[PDB]
């Protein structure tokens, strides 16, 4: 597999790719990736390359919270979209550390969870996304340094940034240009 | 093979079905056909009956595995709609959503046979699911809206606070067709009448 | 059935 | 294919079918149709029997590969509940459930031709088994909930102890058409009435 | 099963179904077919009806499950072109575009039942949807045209403005009964006429 | 597309088809259709000719790929249930469980068409075949009863020592329309009544 | 759509179909129903003809591509059995089995069309193929059973020996109304009466 | 495979990752490698990361008797979902080394068993469960040091706790921060 | 394959595991684990690792004869579930090698064969069963020192023993505990 | 793979497992194990192991021949199943060299071949079947050390042998016990 | 697999294949490529050979963003098709190493994007793809030396360029001949 | 439905 | 089947 | 088929 | 077909 | 439709 090959490749030159769905799959996938990296060698940062239009609400989190335990830094890039999760595992970069490519689009959104199991589970989905959801918002606020009121406005629409607009709002420090 | 049979009088001779027959002594017999379509169907059965003679009871013989919410609730409104008391029979299972018919019909008229089987259960999410945009937060919210009106909707036909219909509702709870008179869903389990 | 329905 | 045939009299010409004129003849004929859809239709069959005459006896002919639980109780209560004695003969087979509605005839009015078998299984886990929340809490205590009623009804109607019904239940025991006689099922094994 | 009877008068005996009796009282029910296919039998029920009689108002029930936008388009304007008053009945539910057929109705005769639950959604992407070239380009433009068509014929019987229907339509909102004829689409709610 | 045909007499014209036809002779059909379904059609067909003239023989037709075990066992004894004499014709074949039908008709009343094929094969296992809990146990033991079952029922119509049978059914043998009636089955083969 | 058409004289009125038509003068027509199903129906059809005049000739149009061996030869028997000639005409084609059926009429009265096709191929291994143990011994010898009757069956009809028959089934051989003649399946070809 | 070879070499820094399902199969899977890790060097901790709705309960309870035959400390971290025995096997762990990452949850619940076979299987099935999940109680009494009733009122409804109540409760002794 | 990967690493240190079905492509599996193991170092033990609900009672035998054949001791162990055959190979380890883990169940009981084939074949598969079931039940009696009898009255039914119970019977000669 | 490691591990010693089928795929696959186990050391002997229901009678005779091809003695072992072309080659191994495990059953008995083609190609396979058969039985006789007719008279018929008859009957020269 | 094997002996020569689709997954395997290869050594060009229909316009940019990041000479080369995003990333090589072979023939055109989602969802992305056209072109413009008119009057048309027109136009500095 | 529908 | 059913 | 069935 | 069939 | 379509 050459897809394979490459990304085994890059890994060793502590890049990381989350190219598609960040689904509890994917979650498993970068946190041990991330794991990997931080325990081979913690004194050198970890790139995390995005181009993804984001899952479920709690497989974003494990990742990020992966990314936080993780005794080194951790740059990342909105290398093509960045939307809902993948949004946020953008904007949860180390400061100073987080990058756009100049054509990269950004949506801060909610995942919308998904609807599964009888009434009483349902009952319960609903419940445990707007505790991790209202989490979201929390945290994008410190990412990006808006007031609370301006992330929920922004994010239960569809409402997408230019990167140029993504760093002016906060969600990324610099755009890459040559 | 549903047989015919043929009736005669002086009049000239009929051949008829089992069910027919049956809605000409105004029997709605209401089966496994629990489908939004069949909802229609029973509808359409409680307006005939009803036009033909305002002043006289219909009855309703329910042997189904539930069905959609959305369409039972739309067979109770006709029930409580019309004019004519309507009386319901458990016969087999009341499972569900049809639990909530058999309770909808006049006090003192719920009835079931003796080994009837009675199931409370939550409505399902089921009909229009099509693709809600937030579907975790509207039929999230919707599913909310149907297990309160089979709560209240229970409540106000067995005189069991809509709260003790949850905590029952919620773990699938199975009656006999004794204990569905205790309970409040049937006025009388029905003795066997045999002649020997 | 009846009695008493019909 | 099956045939028509023509009967006359002074009055006119009929078209009729076998099953329809076993229906005429009080004969109710349960074949492979072992749904909750058809145990409707035995229900209305019964019912419309003891309409046109409630003092004469139904025959019910039984061949059928057993059937869903809940809906052959709907037919049991059925029959235990119609004035008429109704006399059973089985046919071919009376498996599992259909052994329960073949005992539960008027007792002294079971049949049985001489190389019927008769098969006694436990209750199986269908109709509704939609998805109950604990389902090895729920529909395992629903399946003892069915054991039981198997149990208690054999016991009724062959006279043998709940708990013997239960060990014989267990382990598939099948019954040959003299078998059955002995064991309760069957009052009689029918003669074979040749002329020559 | 949908059961016939027997109705009859010094002229003759009548055998018929429930929904051909609707349809002589001038009822038209709209159920579960909501295909394109459908669409064209409610517009030849409606012609139908203005053809037998041109003053006497129509009645539609409604119960469904929307349908697609172009052909139930198609009824809305066969409603507006005929002579007679069509009221509309809510029974169920009139989810997305049928929700638009109950609003529809001649003002002052858009009724619902008390459970019944409306359901205002954008038109889908369906229909003659088999390749545009620049889907993205023409059938995004196509979608844009059908939403305003949506929200400027409810606005037109709902008495809300097109851009208050957009942000409630593009929210999925479910109205009850109650909150439907506050909203503008139901006149009134059924009460429920039973005689005891 | 079979084809009707029109038969009139000084009392008027009535249309028919074949099979209506063979059945008005007292012929009964047993074709492709082998199935436990067909085997009830078959009973309500011998009991229907019994009841319309108990004294005249019913001729039965036998062409066919065999079928299941229990359910031709159920034509079996209505066959030999039934007062009137049975006779039976094998066109075509009598595969298995036929072949033992062919040779339960009236003794010197067995025919067959010098082409056919009569086809002695061990009963299969099938039917009620659920999942007997120790399948290997259980449906071995019910399979050895089945086995000495079609042994013993051709051992009563054959003349041959039903451990000869044994040999031979385990083997497949097939006999042409004359080995047939040297091994006890058929009494005759038909000679070709051509007036040219 | 086969249409409909009406006949008339001062008795009444009849509506036919073609088929209907064409067995009221006395001709069966044997098309793509090639299966055992199939060859009941002709069976039956050849008993009819015979039943209702026994003197007059049945005339089969044969346009089919063979069939099942073992039923056909359930026809072959029907055809060689009646008393009345049967005529054959080869419409479009005769394959394989079916060119038996159409050597089998009485000689003098095998037909053809000119651009028919007569393709004479072995025996298929079908129908009763369940299963035979050994089926290389026994399967292998059915075959040489089935091919020695069809060769053996031609020879009788062709005037060739059965060697030659079975040198040109062997290669699937295919022969032309005109070579049909000469090989001895066709007594004749058929002019075309046209009037102009 | 990455995904294969991204698990093999975390496995040789010991650590093991419970991603999905707690089924047969993945019981087998984690017995065969919690007994490797041990085999190659008991003196060595091994570190059970756990992201999982839960499954089967003798599966789990597999798992369990493994990490408990193991001669080695286990610790458990709880990078996502700990769901029934997903939260038994976190509890599970060795005391004074069970972590939960801020936002992981932890619902504390039984396992529904599933219903399959004849009525005389079902209802063997059923005790069989009875008798486990009375264990599976016991077991989460001593790992959170909470009264048997405690735990069978939480245990039979579905109770989320967040990360921070789950250390309140008992089932996690740290919570990881950064 | 991470999961090919750690049973070759476990196969090096003389570990195999029965973890499923018990049917002939098993037991071919396992009886040539076993033989390569033996050959390539006969002086040292095996250890059996069971997680099975059973499987065709010819294809446990294979699997038994070929441990008996092994001039090596095989230890085996219930780490899960041990029904049927896979109780059979339990009980079948060498005297004083056989384990439980404490949540480990046990399920002397025979396989119900299966019925394939024409009513010829039936009837000789039904005999065969018969005669290896017997042999089953011989084995057993030696393996747990019971009288035949009681091995039938038990191995009839589907009576579950607990780990600690199986230790009373004699199937298990050691519960493990830490 | 596993399975497929775990086989060439074996082959290395010499040993190679019909453990199905008995097809043409599989005859080639063991034709081509012989020749390669010949071709690399002719003086050292091969262990043939079967656990097969059999299969066509012309893949066991390409077997066969390969077998007595390879200049080298095959020894044979039946350890489990040896039914039809499985006996054959079981008692075509090197006489002195035939084993049989103690639960081991052997079938004497024929392939049916199978049905396939036009009447004109049944025809044949029948044919060739049954010379191929002759053969069959033929060495059998040869084989075993008994009467043509006997052979042909228990091969023609459902009879197993149990591994102690299989011995008297001359298919094994010993049986090998612990 | 020799289809893989052959690219990576290539992607070691730095020679990296846009063979078709254009999608999500090929960008992610192409701009890992290109990142890998940059990493690498980055004072050396790569060589990009284009043989696609084109695909989503996003994946196209993403894939281009990365060309331009990656510090170090990308040559691109129509060696077939260069449709719609294959022709994009052809124009977006560097100027001077942009390449077509006699035959390979070019489309200056536009995806058409493709339409999912309810029509709240439909109507976004509809002006999305307004947006990235609008920035294709202005690319394209930059690319070919044209008027930005006069892009838009080819590129909304399905108007193939043949390798000789091509280069007239601007979209290829050399034609390859030998 | 009536009054008022019929 | 009478008799006695009918 | 007669004679003699019928 | 006529003559001759029929 | 009418007037004019009828």
């Amino acid at each position: 597999s050459l897809t394979d090959s490459v990304y085994e490749r890059l890994l060793s030159e502590r890049i990381i790719f989350l190219g598609s769905e960040v689904n509890d799959e994917i979650a498993n996938r970068l946190c041990a990736q991330i794991l990997l990296l931080a325990a081979e060698d913690a004194s050198k940062d970890i790139s995390l390359y995005i181009n993804s239009p984001g899952g479920s609400i709690s497989a974003g989190m494990a990742i990020y919270d992966t990314m936080v335990l993780a005794p080194c830094d951790i740059a990342t890039y909105a290398m093509g979209m960045a939307a809902s999760m993948g949004e946020f595992l953008l904007a949860a970069g180390t400061k100073g550390k987080r990058y756009a490519l100049p054509h990269a689009r950004i949506l801060m959104h909610q995942p919308l969870g998904g609807v599964t199991g009888s009434a009483a589970d349902i009952a319960i989905q609903a419940e445990q996304f707007a505790v991790i959801k209202k989490e979201m918002f929390r945290l994008n606020a410190e990412f990006t340094g808006q007031p609370i009121e301006r992330i929920e406005a922004d994010s239960d629409r569809d409402r997408w940034f230019t990167a140029a607009e993504a760093l002016e709002y906060g969600f990324v420090d610099h755009i890459i240009t040559r | 093979i549903l047989p015919s049979f043929i009736e005669h009088s002086s009049f000239g001779v009929k051949e008829s079905n089992p069910y027919n027959k049956l809605f000409e002594e105004r029997i709605i017999f209401l089966g496994v056909q629990v489908d939004d379509a069949s909802a229609n169907d029973i509808m359409a059965q409680l307006l005939v009956l009803e036009s033909l003679d305002p002043d006289r009871d219909i009855t309703m013989y329910i042997n189904s595995p539930g069905g959609g919410f959305t369409s039972l609730m739309a067979i109770y409104d006709t029930m409580q709609y019309v004019r004519a008391d309507i009386q319901t029979v458990c016969l087999g299972q009341a499972a569900s959503a049809a639990a909530v018919l058999l309770a909808a019909g006049t006090p003192g008229k719920r009835m079931a046979l003796p080994n009837a089987r009675v199931l409370i259960h939550q409505p399902s999410l089921s009909g229009v699911i099509q693709g809600q945009f937030s579907d975790l937060e509207i039929q999230a919210a919707e599913i909310e809206r149907m297990r309160t009106l089979m709560e209240t909707t229970l409540a106000r036909h067995t005189g069991k606070d809509a709260g003790v219909i949850r905590k029952d509702t919620d773990r699938d709870k199975i009656l006999t067709a004794e204990e569905a008179k205790d309970y409040g869903i049937i006025d009388t389990v029905l003795e066997y009448r045999k002649l020997s | 059935f009846t009695p008493x329905a019909p």
